[PDB]
DNA sequence: CACTGGCCGCCTGGAGAATCCCGGTGCCGAGGCCGCTCAATTGGTCGTAGACAGCTCTAGCACCGCTTAAACGCACGTACGCGCTGTCCCCCGCGTTTTAACCGCCAAGGGGATTACTCCCTAGTCTCCAGGCACGTGTCAGATATATACATCCTGTCATGTAAGTA
DNA sequence: TACTTACATGACAGGATGTATATATCTGACACGTGCCTGGAGACTAGGGAGTAATCCCCTTGGCGGTTAAAACGCGGGGGACAGCGCGTACGTGCGTTTAAGCGGTGCTAGAGCTGTCTACGACCAATTGAGCGGCCTCGGCACCGGGATTCTCCAGGCGGCCAGTG
């Protein structure tokens, strides 16, 4: 029930898929825990967002709507979860 | 017993049969259409309403909606609305 | 002798295929832990819904997809094919992060 | 002291004599090998590389001045 | 003793409802009033807006050859048209992932 | 005489003689403050509206606005801006 | 037999108007109805972000000599707090200039 | 009464000063008529706006607000004249 | 022998000294002249208020002194010192416009 | 191979210049006062929004067993950054000349703003009725699987330029 | 200094495999028929927000003379960009292994969500006022002008390495 070191579970050959979706041939070996960081920094944004979106819900899920909305507010509009 | 959730699911239907008679739709697709269309209307929606509170204005009208979508639809896409919009406007005064 | 590609074009194909395709580049597990994680570190005891966290996964993916597509402008601008860490740092720091 | 540092490029030169003449990192690290502080000395070793090839001991094997590859002459 | 009701949608000849985005208007709460031509003429932009993309993801899916639009689709046709990126820069669309855009330097030779 | 333009003027020239005695103010920075207080006050007002909507919430209370400050403020500039929120309403429901 | 007519910010021991900023929720349309803890707290927020960044203002202004706040001595004040610079990161105050940095490549060795 | 160019009357001192203010110490030569297009781009965006403000509101007179709403609706909020 | 500087001294200089300023940087009648160029495209013979004219030209410097704050990064971000127009079109593209 | 004097790269002091710092002085915006008015207040009333309690049900979490896809680690490799220097050229700095921006001063009038009148329209409510969504089903488009065919990428081979060995 | 020869390199063909192309299948995801009831809608009405007429004034536009600060242009020159080129590493790519993700199945439950209650809560209306705003007025903090130090910056001379000369 305790998680440790899952930022770690975002493996190097996810980053390297994540890149060539973006459209990079080669990626640096410094840039794997450092897009590690940013993508942990920017759950930190959206997940702290929806958190306050949850407990001003008075619920205890983190919905789908939540993540849409907190997403929405920082101009990261996503489409496709019933906004 | 369920509650009825609100969709943009026929209208899209049927504009996309209009537009190309043979041509189908997935649902993610549709649920794609619904966030476009619920994100337009807001954009539109609350640039109307600050137009509105600009000018104190309580009231919406047809020209406030106009000049939001001067203001947000870029180049080409706001005049053709502007066409569309006023032929609607149009056949609605008239009937 | 073995056939071995020389370096680049499996990259390529790599860039033509999930450019081409479009499903999910993050394991799903692990990407669920690590946000169960993060959201444990706020507020205690959330559970997720499993769209959320899809949801999140799209989100996070693309995200990605636009700070990579900024640190190849950035590495293309400077000479470079291979990106560096000052390249996010740019592209974060333009964007204003 | 010691000897100036024309005898050390020569040395350099000479060490290895590959196919290719030899580049001022490789060049400069060998100095380094043999004992010298290069880091203010590298206008130094531009005008020893320069005064070397001007004279015609050393021929400049692909690169411009001080930069490229160098490797010996005829004889 | 009463008119047959049809709808305003008819009244236009838009197949977007006016009287939803009429009542979305007035409790989505941008103003005390609303005039009436206000909803007619966003469902026609509206209608506009999802015809011409609509149109676009058909005739993407018509060129991969295949008969129901998809999500890359959409993202194929919003990506290749600049007034409809110019709407949709922030936007992100789900699975569907991006336009094929290799920069020039990344090509071989 | 004309028609009243409100302002914040005096309010705060009473907030800066209460943090700073003997520093004064000009125009051109009073009328920045109305643009300040104008700003955040619509940021608050905008996205608290919003946290309204999406709870299907019919009133705005000191919670969303809460939360509000929450979202937009970072960091310990929230979390003192909670502090200072709560002893304002718990003064007030002292009178 | 009517009572004395006090106001809600010395009830809540404000300086910033409860009354207006509840009039102009009331005005700016954003619900139907307000809560009235919701001006009070909002009027603190504002007090203190006014307080903190008047109180920066007036440092900035002891700092550079000057006993009277200048809109330099607000644009300073503003960017160089980095939590008050990620508030209005978006935001230009109007005569301020800008913060003075520059990049150390760009100066002499 | 018309008017065929002031493209040229933001001089290129004027830019050099911008770009003084901007922390540039160093300016290239191609930079000023290219940034002349852009102030006259990015002017299109906020003018095109500003007006359509101002006949939305039937007046002739170009005012300061309309200026201010036309700016932050880019996200480019200007303080220090609304009111 | 007159006294002479030698380059980017001054130039530094005035950096110190234009953050120092705060006053406007733009002349302020051509700048009305450009705005009435620009105004007379979408209608002619519009009149202006002069505090407009001037906040469009506060907001005029705003807009080019943050883009040259982006322009500077990305040119030492190609461990340059002078900036060139592919910075400018860099920072703009990564911006979003 | 050691001694040695002149020549170039570097250290240092000093002169001029831009700015900092110290005064004086006049001024015009900041602060303070006064009239006013309008917007906040208060108390009763009335309708109602959401908190609460409780029930139901459903999807989220945990557990488990296979089952490979992929994560991972290692090894060969090559290609990419990149440090350095040489070379060219481009933009800052400064001086002089030009010129229009600013000031400031004055005329005029265009429309912004305000007030008044008057009516167009729009929201509310009872009643009615029909369209879109849950629900269910059926059914072919596309993913998968399998079998062909070319593209292309690496590699092998031929021709050739060219540096090296040589008389 | 020319003759000869082997090696790097470009041109051309060929295999292998990854990708492109053709065909079966089956299945579940899309699409269509049903029930319905909820959301749209038509008539009427109370009433108000906004459209429109009039004015005034003031704030914008237009115009003229003077100053000079800002611009424009040329010379000069240094520094900045950048092309090239080995080097050295640092991922790219292939291959075998671990394993953990993924899939399929089962059970619990906790929380999401719907529904009756009602009570705190907030908006609304008549009357009243006192704090905030428009305007005026004064004056001293501050803008501007003038003079002396200081820091900064750049160059003149002066020292050390060093490179050439010599014994």
């Amino acid at each position: 029930k305790v998680l440790r070191d899952n930022i770690q579970g975002i493996t190097k050959p996810a980053i390297r898929r994540l890149a060539r979706r973006g459209g990079v041939k080669r990626i640096s070996g410094l840039i794997y825990e450092e897009t590690r960081g940013v993508l942990k920094v920017f759950l930190e944004n959206v997940i702290r967002d929806a958190v306050t979106y949850t407990e001003h819900a008075k619920r205890k899920t983190v919905t789908a709507m939540d993540v849409v909305y907190a997403l929405k507010r920082q101009g990261r509009t996503l489409y496709g979860f019933g906004g | 017993k369920r509650s009825r959730k609100e969709s943009y699911s026929v209208y899209v239907y049927k504009v996309l049969k209009q537009v190309h008679p043979d041509t189908g739709i997935s649902s993610k697709a549709m649920g794609i259409m619904n966030s476009f269309v619920n994100d337009i209307f807001e954009r539109i929606a609350g640039e109307a309403s600050r137009l509105a509170h600009y000018n104190k204005r309580s009231t919406i009208t047809s020209r406030e909606i106009q000049t939001a979508v001067r203001l947000l639809l870029p180049g080409e896409l706001a005049k053709h609305a502007v066409s569309e919009g006023t032929k609607a406007v149009t056949k609605y005064t008239s009937a | 002798k073995p056939h071995r590609y020389r370096p680049g074009t499996v990259a390529l194909r790599e860039i033509r295929r999930y450019q081409k395709s479009t499903e999910l580049l993050i394991r799903k597990l692990p990407f669920q832990r690590l946000v169960r994680e993060i959201a444990q570190d706020f507020k205690t005891d959330l559970r997720f819904q499993s769209s959320a966290v899809m949801a999140l996964q799209e989100a996070s993916e693309a995200y990605l997809v636009g700070l990579f597509e900024d640190t190849n402008l950035a590495a293309i601008h400077a000479k470079r094919v291979t990106i560096m860490p000052k390249d996010i740092q740019l592209a974060r720091r333009i964007r204003g992060e | 002291s010691g000897p100036p540092v024309s005898e050390l490029i020569t040395k350099a030169v000479a060490a290895s004599k590959e196919r290719s003449g030899v580049s001022l990192a490789a060049l400069k690290k060998a100095l380094a090998a043999a004992g010298y502080d290069v880091e203010k000395n590298n206008s130094r070793i531009k005008l020893g590389l320069k005064s070397l090839v001007s004279k015609g001991t050393l021929v400049q094997t692909k690169g411009t001045g001080a930069s490229g590859s160098f490797k010996l002459n005829k004889k | 003793a009463r008119a047959k009701a049809k709808t305003r949608s008819s009244r236009a000849g838009l197949q977007f409802p006016v009287g939803r985005v009429h009542r979305l208007l007035r409790k989505g709460n941008y103003s005390e009033r609303v005039g009436a031509g206000a909803p007619v003429y966003l469902a026609a932009v509206l209608e506009y807006l999802t015809a011409e993309i609509l149109e676009l993801a058909g005739n993407a899916a018509r060129d991969n050859k295949k008969t129901r639009i998809i999500p890359r689709h959409l993202q194929l046709a919003i990506r290749n048209d600049e007034e409809l990126n110019k709407l949709l820069g922030r936007v992100t669309i789900a699975q569907g992932g991006v336009l094929p855009n290799i920069q020039a330097v990344l090509l071989p030779k």
